């Protein structure tokens, strides 16, 4: 299974993806780029596109787009001067002809954080309710404890 | 391929496989068909998507060959802005 | 730019790999290519032949001319170096000059010619340089 993880820097990608691929919480520097894993969950081998979500970066996911069977879009649940950006990336990516039938997983993460939005506000302000077009989900995680990834890896796997 | 300008589908497929050999010799036969003077734009975002951070020369080479000779007219995978696919990950 | 192209020709009546240093010879490559190293550049034998108003600057190999062309020149002993320098990378790539092999290597014949002459100015390469490209 093909994974395009994205989402905006600072949310927690690759906090993501090397808890998934090491059990490890590593010292991550931004990733001008993209990171990719192989990851194994119950008989699936989930390749994940960690694809940096600083602007420049942000301006080359389209590449990634083809051949994508999900996409994780992580959302920093502590930040609410972004998350009306990120509804802003997350509906046009939304538009995207090569990511028309890829499942749709949210992860509303740094959960830990006190004043986290929920996962419920989440989607209300990410306009998740409105896809009627493919399978979405939405996941609460904490990156660092691992909350909620592999509940995310098989809501994913069950596309 | 030494001028074949319809070969354009094939490329795509032998753009990305899975062996960076096949994504190699792919590149490579862009460039020779466009270096003629033939048909380029479709494959693009296939073409942009393994190479990109590496610091594995070979691909890296082959796609810092095509950013010379046709960059601006090519905008499938590329389109247009300052950091383009051309010099993004490419710093 | 005082160096148009930078081309390996097949007499077939194409240039078979070339290299546009910035766009501006595409087609025009092929064009020139193809219609005057099948002559010999127009050559008696003679490394430097100038036809058309483009100097050619060539040495054959088999049914294939490595070629060099200028329409301008900065000096007599530049044009022949770069030519020369190319003629030691390209068995390199291709065991000598073949259009099949030719154009097999499109990709290392073709970063060695920007690497080689960058802009139209006659940098130099080497086979260990050409190397830590195609690594």
């Amino acid at each position: 299974m093909r994974i395009l993880m994205v989402g905006l820097d600072g949310a927690g990608k690759t906090t993501v993806l090397y808890k998934l691929k090491l059990g490890e919480v590593i010292t991550t520097i931004p990733t001008i780029g993209f990171n990719v894993e192989t990851v194994q969950y119950k008989n699936i081998s989930f390749t994940v596109w960690d694809v940096g979500g600083q602007d420049r970066i942000r301006s080359l996911w389209r590449h990634y787009y083809r051949n994508t069977e999900g996409v994780i879009f992580v959302v920093d649940s502590n930040d609410r001067s972004r998350i009306g950006e990120a509804r802003e990336v997350m509906q046009r990516m939304l538009n995207e002809d090569e990511l028309r039938n890829a499942a749709w997983l949210v992860f509303a993460n740094k959960q830990d954080l006190p004043e986290a939005m929920s996962a419920a506000e989440i989607t209300e302000k990410l306009g998740l309710h409105s896809i009627r077009n493919r399978p979405w989900f939405i996941q609460a995680t904490c990156a660092t404890s691992g909350e909620g990834l592999y509940e995310g890896l098989e809501w994913l796997s069950n596309s | 391929m030494d001028s074949e300008p319809p070969s354009e589908i094939s490329l795509k497929n032998d753009l990305e496989k899975g062996d960076v050999k096949s994504k190699t010799e792919a590149l490579k036969k862009v460039i020779i068909m466009i270096l003629n003077g033939e048909k380029l734009p479709g494959l693009l975002m296939t073409i942009i998507r393994f190479v990109l951070p590496l610091q594995d020369h070979t691909i890296k080479k082959l796609l810092l060959v095509f950013w010379e000779i046709v960059p601006k007219t090519t905008p499938d995978g590329r389109l247009l802005h300052e950091m383009i696919l051309v010099c993004d990950a490419y710093r | 730019m005082v160096l148009l192209a930078a081309a390996v020709c097949t007499k077939a009546g194409k240039a078979i790999v070339s290299r546009q240093f910035v766009e501006m010879t595409r087609t025009r490559i092929e064009g020139l290519l193809a219609a005057f190293p099948k002559l010999m550049n127009t050559g008696k034998q003679h490394t430097f032949v100038e036809t058309e108003s483009v100097r050619y600057v060539y040495q054959p190999m088999e049914k294939l001319y490595m070629v060099l062309i200028t329409t301008k020149n900065s000096n007599i002993l530049e044009d022949l170096e770069t030519l020369r320098l190319f003629s030691r990378v390209i068995p390199e790539y291709c065991r000598a000059l073949e259009e099949n092999e030719i154009s097999e290597h499109c990709f290392d014949l073709i970063f060695a010619f920007d690497e080689i002459v960058a802009l139209g100015y006659r940098e130099n390469v080497n086979l260990a340089q050409i190397r830590t490209f195609t690594e």
